[PDB]
Order: structure tokens, then sequence, then C-alpha cells
């Protein structure tokens, strides 16, 4: 038998194995998240070893090995697709969530449910690798609502915290108007193809129309945060910084994007469903980008940064470059882990201060951190041999030389600029200058775990691109002819937006104080969509819900129709009949007027 | 069918001879055993249904609902045992005594073959919840809430005697198995109309249909623990049940009356969730979560397809479950602090951990969470709406958002924030309690591995 | 003693005895519907030579 | 294997090409084979080997149903109950064997489309035509029966399908 | 006051006598017996016993029958050009359409 099958299965086996020791000593015990990274680790080599065996033979296989249910002529079974994209998605997460782990063994010490912790992020592990290899429509909506439970637990981790609460139900508020979407693909996808799996859905839908695909795009847009649907992202923050790194900005919200990515056929015979695909990453993008270039907290800056990376490869699955997708959805899940790494070992350091105004002198302060921040940055901006230059370089120009909406494109360029504007403001504000941290120095990185965790989520950082871009092989033409300034445009922006956004942050060392402009209130304020679309819709729906369904209808005029009024009429008939005075003179007569009306009436 | 039923009628004398310190034990020992008997129903055929006799007869739409109901009584008793300790031995057996009736017309109910018969033991299910409500209920308006109940129940259902002995005249026979051989179609006509009424509004009263509810917050909040579970899980399964077996006879004229019912159902569906997410009680918060799910119960049935019968039977045993089990939980924490107020008791989360993880689990099956069974019937309506028509997707959706929207409010209120100061009699959770909890929860897990066993005759 | 104790725990009976008189009822109710045995399109067979019949 | 019908599921001949390296480099995925060899696939095995003999020690059959034909409902009087009945019983199970064909000639489909990869388009026109008529017929035959369906009901379709094809011919000759 | 009537009682702990109490009865001995009934018979018997007897219940749906039927139908219909699925449930020869 092949390797393949078996050992991508006991990969997963695996990844479940500690869930079954959580009713245990060792689960009792401390030894309980140094036990679930050493699985995890287990699991990325045991996975790492079916990726040598695709990159050599390009072997892809399918695993439907129990059969659930036979619905007449539908057949449901536990079906795992191991392609390339399972193939190559599962050892990054994995890596990436080893890495975690030991980021949150040192972070997360003093926490007294650590166990319950790893136990959350394991079983977060466990949904998205479902989610990631499942094979047919119900068993991804498994995974689909898995990772959304997960987040939603994980968020509102402290459960004493209003906001924590709140940020975790406004989580899944938009992501079950994203479920509403898939719900809808399902349903069309059943009725019109008589299957909910992928090789009957490609088979049949020869051209694929736009009420599927456009139920799969409000899925993935509610599920990867973009416009319309992004504010639940950034109020994420919320959760503690390993949920952040692991979670949200690498793993879970790309979930969308992998599903756009799994329907590419279907995208490929739509036309109509990319250009709406292209123009809202192209929004997503620039309005994120444009939101996070003023923010002051790290963590929210960090979270613009992942949803405009996000708009991004929704702008690649646009223009229909499915593959330059998934390679960007690897790099930035190693880069931006990375930087979520970094801010949270300064947000301990610095005694759970998350202001840049508060932090400072952090480049000598905190060396491997600071060099660590600076590889990243460098990375996300596109440095010219990086690990993101393999993915956005390439997605620019495929942008720029295709047949694209011009707004999109323009607003591309002009993300590509404020993300380096927002990587310039977090390096200038969190590590050069002066300190602003309260005068009591913990400063004190020398921890071998973060370290470690940093390491290897460094390394990664500078040559896993180079070595994931020679081993795939051609998903697609290249590009090799193109003007000189058109194959430097992501170069120019990108230094463009470093010299704007460094000249104008250092202009606030003058002793020259300004009123904000209306520009700056706008982008600091999040463009003011959360305010009005979390105060007024909420509102009006609430309010209808008691003043009208509750009170107006269900306990007025449900009332005063049926049971109000027939006793109504039930006691006043029986009022006017026992109102007798027991007279026999007149019930007599009573009795007189019934024999005449019986014997004229009556023949 | 005998071996399930004479074992309740010898259920009675064990209760009334028992001694007073053992009735519970002996209860709930037998009932556990007879629902292990009655586990056998679920052996079904793939194309007859199980004849037992000339009276009673089991489909595979009858076993999943008798064994819920066998299941579902030593339930009954634990929280009856928790609520009623300074009772006297005689009102203890007494309340046995009902259960024990209930769960015997319930069975009869489900076993019967014949019209009339069901009408007959459908309409005596009245009584021990009646007694039961009005008599162990704790409130004042528990009188009125049994009126409220008998009286709607009662108007919709003298239409359909009526409708069944007018069908015994016309056509001979009300045996179920003759009225499906021998269906002949139902003409266009203001008297098949009104026949189509009596039976349809008799059963949509049972279910309730939206706008013939309010019987059921007003009964399910004021009742009893025990009588709150069997109403939920079973006696509203008593209109979906009738209108699969009804709906037999009134073709072609049902997809030319379903329109006003399925209007009603599908917008009530959205404004009840509307009203869960606005409750100031918990114990309505939960009887308005189970009119929107049988209002998405009604949807199914009213459309009429082999895919939404299937989801409407999964549906409404998931639902069973689950009502069940969030009405113990609401019963746990009345317990704890005598008052229904959902924002009275708060921090619950951090005062009783396993209560918080019981309570997560609940509010998770309450909204369709796949794998789950919930989740299962609810895409199978849902997507049986959506051939239907394309625009029950958009109503679907709608009502799914706010599902989970009420869900996670009333987890979060009784469970998150900080605990109420005052409130310093919040005893650790017992192992009773617990158990129970257990025993709502792990079936639905079971079933969600087997789902082909609540899946109806339709599978 | 014995005879407190049977006093007490002789009601544990009635279930199971209740239960094997449903069987035995069940029996008597199948006996009497053997109106087509052996006698169905369906399944209509010639007797082993050492039954008398097809089903009970 | 002989598990299944090699008819019944369909499956190209393999071609595996023979490995050519062009490297003095060790092969990992070699290397990484010969131990999985080593360490999994001989002791499962030997596992299997073992409880197999067991099983040979103890062999029994089990043996398949045989239905024999019945009258259907056009031959079926008016109101005979019991005719009705094993008509009914009859068109049940047909209705069943008929899924099951739909099933088969489904999964004979999905495989393949996986089998034939990224040339499924071409490849596999053969097994989407089977669907395409399968599902045609199986349509043509339970489309719109509803959910008490029945073999009068269907019958009563199949009337009115021959109702409007004799209609089409006599306008299409006249 | 109109009425001579007892005043409301203090709620009762079952933890204040019996520290270690399950919640089923004031007596020790009634109430761990009544625990260990339940238990034992709920957990034990019924779900592990009816769980297992459920998963081993005998395929009279004809699941695998009707799979078993539909390959030699299709083995058979294959082997001599038939269609695999038939246009007609019934024979036209056997239905008499009126004129
Ligand atoms: C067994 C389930 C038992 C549930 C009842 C509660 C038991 C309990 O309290 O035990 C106390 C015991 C001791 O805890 P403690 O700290 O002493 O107690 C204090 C607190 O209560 C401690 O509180 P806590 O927070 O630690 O609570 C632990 C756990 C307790 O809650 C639960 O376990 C509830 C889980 C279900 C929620 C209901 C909605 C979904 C229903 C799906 C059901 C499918 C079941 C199929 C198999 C059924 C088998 C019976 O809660 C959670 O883990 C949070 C909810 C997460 C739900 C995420 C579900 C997403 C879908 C995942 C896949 C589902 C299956 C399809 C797979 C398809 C592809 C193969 O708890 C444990 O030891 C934890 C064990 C359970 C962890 C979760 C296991 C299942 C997660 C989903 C499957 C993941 C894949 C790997 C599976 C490996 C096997
Ligand atoms: C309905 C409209 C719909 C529009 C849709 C399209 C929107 C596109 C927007 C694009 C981005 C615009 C610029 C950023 C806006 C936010 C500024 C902000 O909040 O700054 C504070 C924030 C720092 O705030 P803070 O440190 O917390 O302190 C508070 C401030 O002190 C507080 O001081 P402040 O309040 O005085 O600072 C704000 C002030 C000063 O800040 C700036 O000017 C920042 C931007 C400077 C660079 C952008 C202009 C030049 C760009 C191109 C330069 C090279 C061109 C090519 C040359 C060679 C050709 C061969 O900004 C303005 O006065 C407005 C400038 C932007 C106008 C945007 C378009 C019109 C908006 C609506 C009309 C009203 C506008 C007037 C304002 C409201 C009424 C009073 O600034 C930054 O973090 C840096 C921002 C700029 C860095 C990136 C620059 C490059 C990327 C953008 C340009 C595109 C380059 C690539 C093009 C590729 C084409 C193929
Ligand atoms: C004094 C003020 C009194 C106000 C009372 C207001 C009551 C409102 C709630 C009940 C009626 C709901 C109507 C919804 C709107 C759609 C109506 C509709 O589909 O009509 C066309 C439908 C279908 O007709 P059609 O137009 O589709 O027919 C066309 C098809 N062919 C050509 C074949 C004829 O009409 C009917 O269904 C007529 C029979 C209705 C029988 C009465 C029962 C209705 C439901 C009662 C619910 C009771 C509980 C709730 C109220 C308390
Ligand atoms: C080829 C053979 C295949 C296998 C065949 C197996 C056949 C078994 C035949 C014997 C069964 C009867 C004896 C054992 C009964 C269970 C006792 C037990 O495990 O106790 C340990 C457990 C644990 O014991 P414990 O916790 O009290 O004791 C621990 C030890 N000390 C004393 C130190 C504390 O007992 C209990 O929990 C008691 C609970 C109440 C038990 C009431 C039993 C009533 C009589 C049996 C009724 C069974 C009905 C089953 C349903 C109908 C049939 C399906
Ligand atoms: C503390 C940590 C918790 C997590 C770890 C727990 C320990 C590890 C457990 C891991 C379990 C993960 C799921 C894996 C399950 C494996 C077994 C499962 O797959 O078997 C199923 C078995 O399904 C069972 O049928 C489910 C039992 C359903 C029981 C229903 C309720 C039982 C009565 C309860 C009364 C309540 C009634 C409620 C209303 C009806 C599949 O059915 P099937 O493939 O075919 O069986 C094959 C045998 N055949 C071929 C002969 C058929
Ligand atoms: C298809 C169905 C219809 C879809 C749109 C319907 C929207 C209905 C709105 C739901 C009503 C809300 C009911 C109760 C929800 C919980 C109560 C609540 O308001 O939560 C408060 C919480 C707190 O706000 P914060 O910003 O975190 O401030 C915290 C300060 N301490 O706010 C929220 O979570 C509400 C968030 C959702 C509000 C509605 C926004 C959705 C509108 C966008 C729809 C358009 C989508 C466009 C699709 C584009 C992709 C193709
Ligand atoms: C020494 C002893 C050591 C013990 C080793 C354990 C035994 C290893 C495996 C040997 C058992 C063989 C086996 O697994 O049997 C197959 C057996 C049944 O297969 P059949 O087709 O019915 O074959 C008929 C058999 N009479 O398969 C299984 O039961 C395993 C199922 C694996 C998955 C279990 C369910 C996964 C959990 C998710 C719940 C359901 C989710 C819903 C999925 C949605 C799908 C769209
Ligand atoms: C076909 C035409 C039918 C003609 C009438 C036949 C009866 C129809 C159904 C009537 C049900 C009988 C309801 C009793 C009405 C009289 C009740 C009464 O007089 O008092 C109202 C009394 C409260 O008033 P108080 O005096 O303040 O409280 C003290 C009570 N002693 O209200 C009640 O308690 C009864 C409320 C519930 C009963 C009605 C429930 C809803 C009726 C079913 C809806 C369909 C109706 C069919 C028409
Ligand atoms: C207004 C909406 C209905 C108000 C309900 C008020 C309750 C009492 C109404 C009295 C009956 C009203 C007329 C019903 C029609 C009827 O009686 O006959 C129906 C038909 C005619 O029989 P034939 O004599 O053979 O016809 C001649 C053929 N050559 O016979 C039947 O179908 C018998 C079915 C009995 C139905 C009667 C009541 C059903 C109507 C009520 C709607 C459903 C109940 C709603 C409950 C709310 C109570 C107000
Ligand atoms: C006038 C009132 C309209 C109200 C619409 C519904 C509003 C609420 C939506 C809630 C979410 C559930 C429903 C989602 C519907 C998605 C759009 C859709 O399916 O439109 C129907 C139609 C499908 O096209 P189809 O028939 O497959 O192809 C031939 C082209 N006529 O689509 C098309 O032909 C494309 C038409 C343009 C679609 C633009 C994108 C719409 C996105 C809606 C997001 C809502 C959140």
């Amino acid at each position: 038998m092949n390797p393949f099958a078996s050992l991508t299965l006991t990969t997963l086996t695996i990844l479940t194995i500690p869930i079954m020791m959580s009713n245990s000593n060792i689960y009792k015990t401390n030894l309980y998240p140094n036990y679930v990274k050493t699985t995890v680790s287990y699991a990325f080599t045991l996975s790492l070893v079916p990726l040598l065996m695709f990159m050599h033979t390009g072997q892809e296989m399918i695993i439907s090995n129990w059969h659930w249910m036979t619905l007449q002529t539908v057949e449901l079974s536990l079906s795992f697709k191991m392609d390339y994209f399972s193939v190559m998605f599962i050892p990054v997460a994995l890596f990436v969530t080893w890495s975690i782990m030991e980021f949150s063994m040192w972070y997360m010490h003093s926490d007294p449910f650590i166990n319950r912790f790893f136990k959350y992020l394991l079983l977060f592990l466990i949904t998205m690798m479902i989610l990631v290899t499942a094979n047919n429509l119900f068993q991804l909506f498994i995974g689909w609502e898995g990772v959304g439970i997960m987040s939603f637990l994980l968020i509102g981790w402290w459960h004493g915290r209003t906001d924590a609460n709140t940020a975790a139900l406004q989580a899944i508020l938009y992501n079950r108007i994203g479920d509403i979407g898939f719900v809808l693909s399902m349903a069309w996808f059943l009725t019109h193809s008589n299957a909910w799996d992928l090789q009957q859905i490609f088979m049949l839908n020869n051209e694929c129309p736009n009420m599927p695909l456009i139920g799969l795009l409000l899925a993935a847009a509610g599920k990867s945060a973009q416009f319309g649907l992004h504010p639940w992202l950034p109020s994420a923050m919320e959760g503690p910084t390993p949920v952040s790194a692991l979670l949200h900005s690498s793993t879970m919200v790309v979930a969308g994007v992998f599903l756009l990515i799994r329907f590419y056929p279907l995208m490929e015979t739509n036309k109509l469903v990319q250009t709406m695909t292209l123009c809202l990453g192209a929004i997503t993008t620039l309005f994120t980008a444009l939101c996070a270039i003023t923010q002051n907290d790290i963590k929210k800056i960090v979270a613009f940064s992942t949803s405009s990376q996000l708009g991004l490869m929704m702008v690649t699955i646009g223009i229909n470059q499915p593959h330059l997708a998934f390679l960007h959805i690897c790099m930035h899940a190693f880069f931006k882990a990375m930087l979520f790494m970094c801010s949270g070992s300064i947000i301990h350091s610095l005694n759970d201060e998350q202001d840049i105004r508060k932090m400072g002198g952090l480049y000598k302060a905190m060396p491997f951190t600071t060099t660590a921040l600076i590889i990243g940055s460098l990375a996300l901006t596109g440095m010219p041999y990086l690990t993101g230059f393999y993915s956005k370089d390439l997605i620019i120009e495929a942008v720029n030389m295709s047949y694209t909406n011009a707004w999109a494109l323009l607003m591309t360029l002009i993300a590509t600029s404020l993300t380096a504007a927002y990587s310039t403001r977090i390096i200038f504000f969190a590590f050069l200058g002066k300190p602003r941290f309260p005068p009591l120095v913990l400063i004190n990185e020398n921890n071998p775990l973060l370290i470690n965790s940093i390491k290897r989520l460094l390394i990664g950082s500078i040559f896993a691109g180079f070595i994931i871009s020679n081993n795939i092989p051609p998903m697609t033409v290249p590009n090799t002819t193109m003007p000189l300034y058109m194959k430097m445009t992501a170069l120019i922006v990108t230094i463009m937006g470093f010299m704007l956004a460094l000249e104008l942050n250092n202009t606030t060392y003058y002793l020259k104080f300004k009123y904000p402009s209306q520009t700056y209130k706008f982008s600091n304020m999040l463009g003011y969509y959360p305010s009005i679309m979390h105060r007024l819709p909420t509102y009006h729906n609430l309010s209808m819900s008691q003043k009208s369904a509750s009170s107006l209808l269900d306990l007025i005029w449900l009332e005063t129709i049926l049971p109000k009024t027939t006793s109504f009429i039930q006691m006043k008939m029986s009022i006017m009949v026992s109102n007798q005075k027991g007279l026999i003179k007149l019930y007599f007569l009573s009795f007189l007027i019934t024999i005449m009306i019986s014997m004229t009436l009556f023949n | 069918m005998l071996k399930i039923i004479i074992p309740t009628t010898m259920l009675l004398p064990m209760t009334w001879m028992s001694k007073h310190n053992m009735i519970w034990i002996n209860a709930t020992v037998h009932s556990l055993l007879i629902s292990l008997i009655s586990l056998s129903l679920l052996n079904q055929l793939g194309e007859n249904s199980l004849n037992f006799s000339l009276t009673f007869f089991s489909d595979s739409l009858s076993a999943p609902l008798l064994v819920l109901t066998t299941w579902l009584l030593p339930l009954m008793l634990m929280a009856s045992q928790s609520h009623l300790s300074k009772e006297t031995t005689t009102r203890k057996k007494l309340y046995i005594t009902m259960l024990i009736l209930l769960q015997l017309f319930l069975i009869m109910t489900f076993t019967a073959t014949e019209l009339i018969l069901f009408y007959i033991l459908f309409e005596a299910t009245l009584v021990p919840t009646l007694i039961i409500i009005t008599r162990w209920g704790n409130q004042t308006e528990r009188l009125n809430a049994g009126l409220y109940f008998l009286f709607y129940t009662l108007a919709g259902s003298l239409p359909l005697l009526v409708a069944l002995v007018y069908i015994q005249n016309t056509t001979g026979s009300l045996n179920f198995l003759i009225i499906h051989y021998w269906s002949h179609p139902l003409s266009n006509s203001w008297s098949n109309i009104f026949m189509w009424l009596a039976c349809i509004m008799a059963f949509m009263v049972k279910m309730p249909l939206y706008g013939l509810h309010l019987w059921l917050p007003k009964a399910h909040v004021e009742a009893p623990i025990a009588g709150s579970m069997v109403l939920a899980a079973v006696l509203l399964k008593l209109g979906g049940y009738g209108m699969m077996r009804i709906t037999t006879i009134l073709n072609p004229l049902t997809n030319y009356m379903a329109y006003p019912f399925l209007m009603l159902s599908m917008w009530g569906m959205i404004m009840t969730s509307s009203i869960c997410l606005r409750q100031t009680d918990l114990k309505s918060l939960i009887a308005y979560s189970s009119v929107s799910h049988m209002a998405l119960v009604i949807v199914a049935i009213m459309i009429q397809t082999p895919w939404s019968f299937m989801g409407a039977t999964a549906l409404m045993i998931a639902h069973g479950l689950t009502s069940s089990m969030l009405f113990c939980l609401a019963n746990t924490n009345y317990e704890r602090v005598h008052s229904r107020t959902m924002i009275l008791a708060r921090g619950l989360q951090t005062l009783l951990p396993l209560m918080a993880t019981w309570w997560l689990v609940a509010s998770l099956t309450n909204l369709a969470l796949p794998p789950s069974i919930n989740l299962i019937g609810e895409l199978f309506i849902i997507t049986a709406s959506f051939s239907w028509s394309n625009i029950t997707i958009i109503l679907m959706g709608m009502n799914m958002m706010i599902t989970a929207l009420y869900s996670l409010y009333m987890l979060i209120t009784t469970q998150r924030g900080k605990y109420t100061h005052h409130i310093n009699n919040i005893k650790p959770s017992f192992t009773r309690e617990n158990a129970l909890m257990a025993l709502h929860i792990l079936p639905l897990l079971l079933l969600t591995l087997n789902p082909k066993m609540i899946l109806g005759p339709l599978y | 003693n014995v005879l407190q104790i049977v006093r007490d725990h002789w009601v544990h009976i009635l279930v199971p005895v209740g239960f094997v008189f449903g069987c035995y009822l069940d029996r008597r109710s199948d006996e009497k519907l053997t109106a087509f045995r052996n006698k169905s399109l369906l399944f209509k067979r010639e007797l082993r030579p050492n039954e008398e019949v097809t089903w009970k | 294997p002989d598990s299944w019908d090699k008819d019944v599921y369909p499956e190209p001949p393999r071609r595996t090409p023979a490995p050519a390296p062009q490297t003095s480099l060790p092969n990992p995925v070699t290397y990484l084979t010969k131990i999985f060899d080593l360490l999994v696939d001989r002791p499962v095995t030997l596992a299997r080997e073992f409880i197999e003999q067991q099983h040979a020690k103890n062999r029994y059959y089990y043996y398949h149903r045989e239905f024999r034909r019945v009258p259907d409902i056009t031959e079926c009087e008016e109101k005979d109950i019991l005719c009705m009945f094993e008509a009914e019983m009859q068109w049940r199970r047909d209705y069943k064997v008929d899924q099951e064909i739909v099933n088969i000639i489904q999964e004979r489909l999905k495989a393949c489309q996986q089998r034939e990869g990224e040339s499924y388009r071409q490849n596999c026109a053969k097994e989407l035509e089977q669907f395409t008529q399968v599902s045609k017929a199986f349509q043509d035959r339970y489309s719109d029966l509803g959910a008490h369906y029945s073999a009068r009901k269907c019958l009563a379709k199949q009337k009115q399908r021959m109702l409007a094809e004799r209609k089409a011919a006599k306008e299409a000759a006249a | 006051i109109r009425l001579q009537e007892d005043p409301d009682p203090e709620d009762e702990n079952l933890y204040e006598k019996n520290p270690d109490s399950h919640g089923y009865d004031k007596d020790p001995i009634v109430d761990l017996w009544n625990m260990r009934v339940v238990f034992f018979f709920g957990f034990s018997i019924v779900l592990v016993l009816g769980s297992t007897f459920v998963a081993y219940l005998p395929d009279y749906r004809m699941q695998e029958w009707a799979r078993r039927e539909a390959e030699r139908l299709v083995k058979y219909r294959e082997a001599n050009g038939l269609p695999l699925m038939e246009s007609n449930c019934f024979d036209p020869n056997k239905i008499q359409l009126p004129e």
C-alpha cells in the first residue's frame, strides 16, 4: 500500500489523540502543554513526509473510508481530499501551531487554565484540518462551524470581560451571515447536482451559475472578514495573544479564501462572480490598510494588516490566479504568525501594554524580538528575496498584466503603499526613539521557549518562500515579458510608502500641535462603520423584537383576536342569559311568544 | 406492542405498592428497563411497517418517538424527585401515576393503527397533563395556563373528530393502511377545503402554528419541570406525527391550501426568534425557541417532499432532546435562586463549572452545529424548502442567524459575566443533576453517530 | 430476614412478569392472523418434510 | 481484487512510469518508504495473516435473498387489497434497487473524475453520458411523486406521459 | 393579617446533614442506592447495551441487499447492451390507454 493515505490519516488521528487524554492525570498535571506541543511536532514531521511524497511524483488521492448515510441517490461518506492544497497547507499549519504552542507555554504561564487553553488550541487545529482536508460540502461545513465555534470560545477566553463577550458574539454573527451564504450554496449544489462532493460538482457544473457562486463568495467574505463583514476580525483581538497569532491571522481567517480556491474550476467558468470577488478584495485591502495606518494598538494594527492581506488574496482569486492565492496564504501564515508573536512578546515584556505611544526604546531593550519584527515587516512589505517576495510580487505582476478593473488595480497599489506605511508606523513607534513605558523595567526576553519559537518561525520567514516556490510544479504560465517600470511597480510603491510614512512620523518630533483632520478622523475611527452599523441596525432589530413582535403582536393582538374576544362574548351572553329576576309572569309570557312562533313559523 | 404496554400498566401497581422511600428508585429502574425493551422497535423494515396486530403497528416514524418517550420518563422522574421532596407519599405516588398514564397514552397514541383510536388517545393525553400543570405548578398563573392549553387544543380537535367520523362514513374505514392503499384525490371544492381545514387546523394547534401558540408559553412557563419536559419533547410532536399520517388523503388539495400556513410558519419562525432575542424570562425564551423549531417542522410537512419528511423527523427528535435538556438546566438554576429572571443569577460559569459545560453543549446543540442531528434535520428542511422556492433560503438564513444570536445570548447572560454579589445559596451541582444532563446529552451525540435511525420511513 | 425483605422487595417482579405476559399476548395475537401463512405469492414454498408451519 | 466485480466497477489499467533518476543524491522518499515497509507494513501484514488464519478455522456462509416476481399494479384489479399490497411492496423494492443503480453510476463518475485529474473534462465524457442517461430515466420515473408516493401514483404519471407521447406522435403524423 | 398561615419555611440543604450527598434523598443509604441504580442501569445498561444493539441491528432495511441487486442488474444490462435504467416502470403492453 502507498504510505500516502496511511500517513495523512495518521497525522489527523494523532492530532486527535491528546483530546482523548483530557480526562486523565496528565490533563490534571502541568505536563499537558508540553505533551500537546510534542504531539503537534510529531504530527508536523509525519505530515512533512507526504509532502516529500508529493514533491517528487505529484501524488494526490481521495480517501472515502467510512460511509455515513445514503439519502436515496445522495451518498454522504467521511471523505478526505489529500491533494496539493491539503498536503502543502497541513505542514505549514502544523509548524505555525507548534511555534504558537511553545510561545504560549512561555506566555500563558500564569493562567489557571493553561491546560484547557492548550486543549482549545488543539481542538481548533483539529477543526481546521477537517476544513482543509474535507472532500464533500457537509464535512467542509463541519470544519467551518468547528473553527467558528472554537473562535467564539477562545475570543471570550476571559469570561468576565464584557468586551470579550461582545467580540465573540460579533464574530459569531458575521460568520453566521457567511454561513447563510454557505447554506445557500450547499442547497443549490445538492438540488442541481445530486451530490455534495467536489468530484461530481466539478463534473456536472461545466458552467457554474451565479446563485451557487455568489453563495460561495458570501460565505468566503464572511469567514475571511472582507468589506461589509470586516469589523469582527479587528475586534477579535480581545482574546489572548496566542489565539490571535494562531487562529485568526494565520490559519482561520484564510478559510474563506481556501473555500474559494477549492472551487476554482467553477470560478474559472464564471466571470461576473470573478469581477465581484476582485472588487470586494480591492475595497477590503484598501479600506483595512487605510484604517491600519493610524491605529495606536499594536494588535489592532496587525489585525488590520491581516485583513488587508486577505483582501489582496481575494484580489488574486478575482483575477483567475487561484494558486498564487494559496502560495500567499502559506507565506502570510509564516510571517504574520511571527509578527503577532513578536507583538505578544513586546506586550508581555511591558506588563500588558498594547500602546505604541507607551512603547519605545525596544530596539536596544529587546534585540531578538526587534530583529525578528524587522525581518517580518520586510517580508510582509515584499523584500526582494524573502518569503513574501515569491507571492506578493507575482500577485502584483498578475494584477498589472491582466484584464482587470482599473479602480481595483489602483486600490491594490495604494494598499501596498499603505502596507509599507503601517509597517513603518509599527517599527517607528515601537522600537525607535526614547522609552515611554513606566520606569520599573521588567523587560526580559531570555526565555528559551520564546526564543526557540521565534527562531523556528524566523527561518521560515527567510527561506521557506524560496524552497516552496522552487519545489511546487508550475501551476500557471509565467509573465516573462513586461515593461521595466511595470516590473518595478511593487518595489516603487513600497519604497514610496516607506518614505512618506517615515517623513510624516518624523514630523511628530516638532513642537507643533495641530488639530486632527476629517480624513484622519475617518481613518482612525475605522471609517465610522462599526459605530453606525453596530448601533443603528441592532437598535432597530431589538426594538422591533419587543415593541412589535413581543408586545404589539404576541401579547396584545394575538390575545385580542382569538382568546379574549371569544371569552368576552361568552361572558356577555352568559350574563344576558342568567340575568333573570325569576318572575313567572315574565317567562310565561315568553312561553306564550314561543308557542305562537312555533305554531306560525314552523310548517 | 403489548410487551411494552403491559409493563407500564404493571408500573402503576408497583408505584402504588412500593414503600414510601423506594418509589423513585423502583420507578426509575423499571422505566429504564422498559426503555431498553422498547429499543427493539428500531429494527424497521425497508418496504412496509411492523404490523403487530389489528390494533397496534410500528413504523420508522413511530419507533423513534416511542423510544424518546420511554427514555424521557426516567428523566422526568429524576427532576420530580428533585422538586417534590416535601410532598406526602400519597401525592408523590399520584404524581408518578400521572407520569405513567401520560407515557402509556403516548405509547398507545404513537402505535395506534386507526385514526379514531389515535384521536381518542391523543386527546386523552390532555387529562394527565392538565392535572399535573394545574396541581403541581408553582405560580398563580398555572390555572390560566391550563385553561388556555386545554381550550386551544380542544377547539382545534373537535372539528377533527367530526372530520374523522365523516371520513369513516364516506369511505368505510379509518384504518391507516386502508386509507393509504385506497386513497383517492381530493377535488377542489368547499367541502374538501373545510375537511382539509378541520384536520390540518387541529394538528396545527397541536404543533403549535404561529398565531395559535400562546398556550405554549403559558403552559411551558407555568408547568412543573416534568410537565415542561414532556410538553416540549413529545406532546409537541403529536401534531407533526398526525400531519404526516393525515396528509395521505388530503392531496392534491395540500398543494394549494398550504400557502397561508407556510407563510405563517416562516414569518412566525422569524418573529419568535426575534422574541427570544428580547425575553426577560428563561423559560419563555426556551418556549419560543420551541415555537420556532416546530414552525420549521410545519414548513417541512406542508411542502411535503421525501427530503422534507426526513428532516422533519430528525428535527423533531433533536428538538425534543434539546428542549428537555434546556428546561432541566433552567429548572436547576430556578431551584438555586427561586426565580426565573434570566439576569438575576450570573457568573454561574465561575460558580458551577461543569453545569456551565452542560449549558454550553445544550446551547451548541440548540443552534444547528454540525454534525448534530439538529443540523441534519434543519439542513434537510432548508434544502427541501430551497427546492420549493429560492427565497425560503433567505428566510431560513435569517432564522439561523437569530437562532445563534439568542442561543449564545442566553449562554452569555446566564454563565458569563460576574456573579451576583448577594446570591450566596448556590450550592455545588448535585450528582443527580449532572447525571440528568449526561443522560440528556449523550444519546444526542450517539444519534449523531447513527443518523439513519431517526430519518423516518422515507429513508 | 427473608420474610421481611421479600415483603418489601416483591414489587420488583411486577414489570418483568408484565413483560412476559405481554410477549405471550403478542404470540397469541400473532397466532390469530395465520390466514395467509405460506400462501403469499412472494413467499409461497413447499414445506420441509419435518415442519408443519412456516412461521409461528 | 475479487471482492467486487471489475465489470460493475470499471477501472482503467494503471500505467506507473519507471523511475529514471538523473542525480546522485539519495531519494528520501525511497528511504522513508523502505522504513514504512519495515516498521508498519510487515507488522500489520503479520497481524492480518494471524487474523485470517483464525477466520479460516470457523468458516461459515451467508446468502443473498431471492424474490420471485409478483403481478404489479397494472395487473391488480381495482380495490383488490392483497394484490395491491404485493404490487406496492414489489414497486418499493424495485425503487430501492433503481436508487442503488443511480448510486453506482454516480460513484463511477466521481471515481473517473478523480482518477483522470487534470484532463477530466475530456476523458470522463463516457461516464458523464451514462450518468446523464441514468439520471434522465430515473427522474422521469420517480420525479415528483411526493412524500406519499405509491405504485398507483407512478402508474398514473406513466399513463399521463404515454398519453402526451401518443398525442405528440399523432400530431406529428397528422 | 387575615389568616392563621404558616410562615414560608427556609430552603433545606441536603449537604448540611450529609456532606457526601448525591441529591436523591435525605436518607444517606437510600440516596446512595438511588445513585447506584440510576448510574448503573441508565448509563451502563441502557447507553452501552442499547447503543451496541442499535449498532449491530440486522440489515432489515435491505441496504446491502439492494446494493447487491443493483450490482447484478448493472452487470447483466451492461453485458448485453440494454439500458442500465429502464424508461418505464410498467409495461405499455399491459397498460391499456383510453381512446
Ligand atoms: C469620498 C472620498 C473617497 C476616496 C476614495 C479613495 C481613497 C484613497 C486614499 C489613499 C490614501 C490617502 C493618504 C492617507 C490618508 C490618511 C492620512 C492619515 O490619517 O495620516 C495620519 C497618519 C499618522 O497619524 P498619527 O501619527 O496618529 O498622528 C496624527 C496626525 O498628526 C494628524 O495629522 P493630519 O490630520 O494633519 O494628517 C492628515 C492629513 C495629512 O496627511 C497626509 O497628507 C497623509 C498622506 C500623504 C501622502 C499622500 C499624498 C501624496 C501621495 C503620492 C505622492 C507621490 C506621487 C507620485 C510622484 C511622482 C510621479 C512620477 O491628510 C490630509 O490632509 C488628506 C490627505 C489624503 C487625501 C486622500 C484623498 C481625499 C480624501 C477626501 C477629501 C478630503 C481631503 C482633505 C482632508 C480632509 C479635509 C480637511 O499618517 C500615516 O500614518 C502616514 C500616512 C501616509 C503614508 C502612506 C503614503 C503613501 C500611500 C498613499 C498614497 C498613494 C501612493 C501610491 C500611489 C500609486 C498610484 C499608482
Ligand atoms: C460467554 C459469556 C459472555 C458474557 C456473559 C455475561 C453474563 C453475566 C451474568 C451475570 C449478571 C448478573 C451479575 C452482575 C450484575 C451487575 C453487578 C455489578 O457489576 O456490580 C458492580 C457495581 C459496582 O459495585 P460497588 O461499587 O458497589 O462495589 C465496589 C466494591 N466495594 C464493595 C469495595 C465498594 O455495582 C453497582 O454499582 C451496584 C448498582 C446496582 C446493581 C443492581 C443489580 C441488580 C441485579 C442485576 C440486574 C441486571 C439487569 C440488566 C438488564 C436486563 C438484561 C439485559
Ligand atoms: C473525555 C474525552 C472525551 C473524548 C474521548 C472519548 C474516548 C474516545 C472516543 C472516540 C469516539 C470518536 C467517534 C468514533 C466512534 C467509533 C464507533 C462508531 O464509528 O460506530 C458507529 C456505531 O453507531 C452506533 O449505532 C451508534 C449508537 C446509537 C445509539 C442511539 C441511542 C441508544 C439508546 C439511548 C436511548 C435514548 C433514545 C433517544 C431517542 C432515540 C458507526 O456505526 P456502524 O458503522 O454502522 O457500525 C459498524 C458495525 N456494523 C458494520 C456491524 C454495523
Ligand atoms: C441575510 C440576513 C440579514 C443580514 C443582515 C442583518 C443584520 C441584522 C443585525 C442583527 C441584530 C442584532 C441582534 C443582537 C446582536 C447582539 C447585540 C449587539 O448589538 O452586539 C453589540 C456589538 C458591540 O459593538 P462593538 O463595536 O463591539 O462595541 C463594543 C463597545 N464596548 O455590536 C455587534 O456585534 C453588532 C454587529 C452586527 C451588526 C449588524 C452589521 C451587519 C450589517 C452588514 C450587512 C451587509 C453585508 C454586505 C455583504 C458584503 C459581502 C458580499
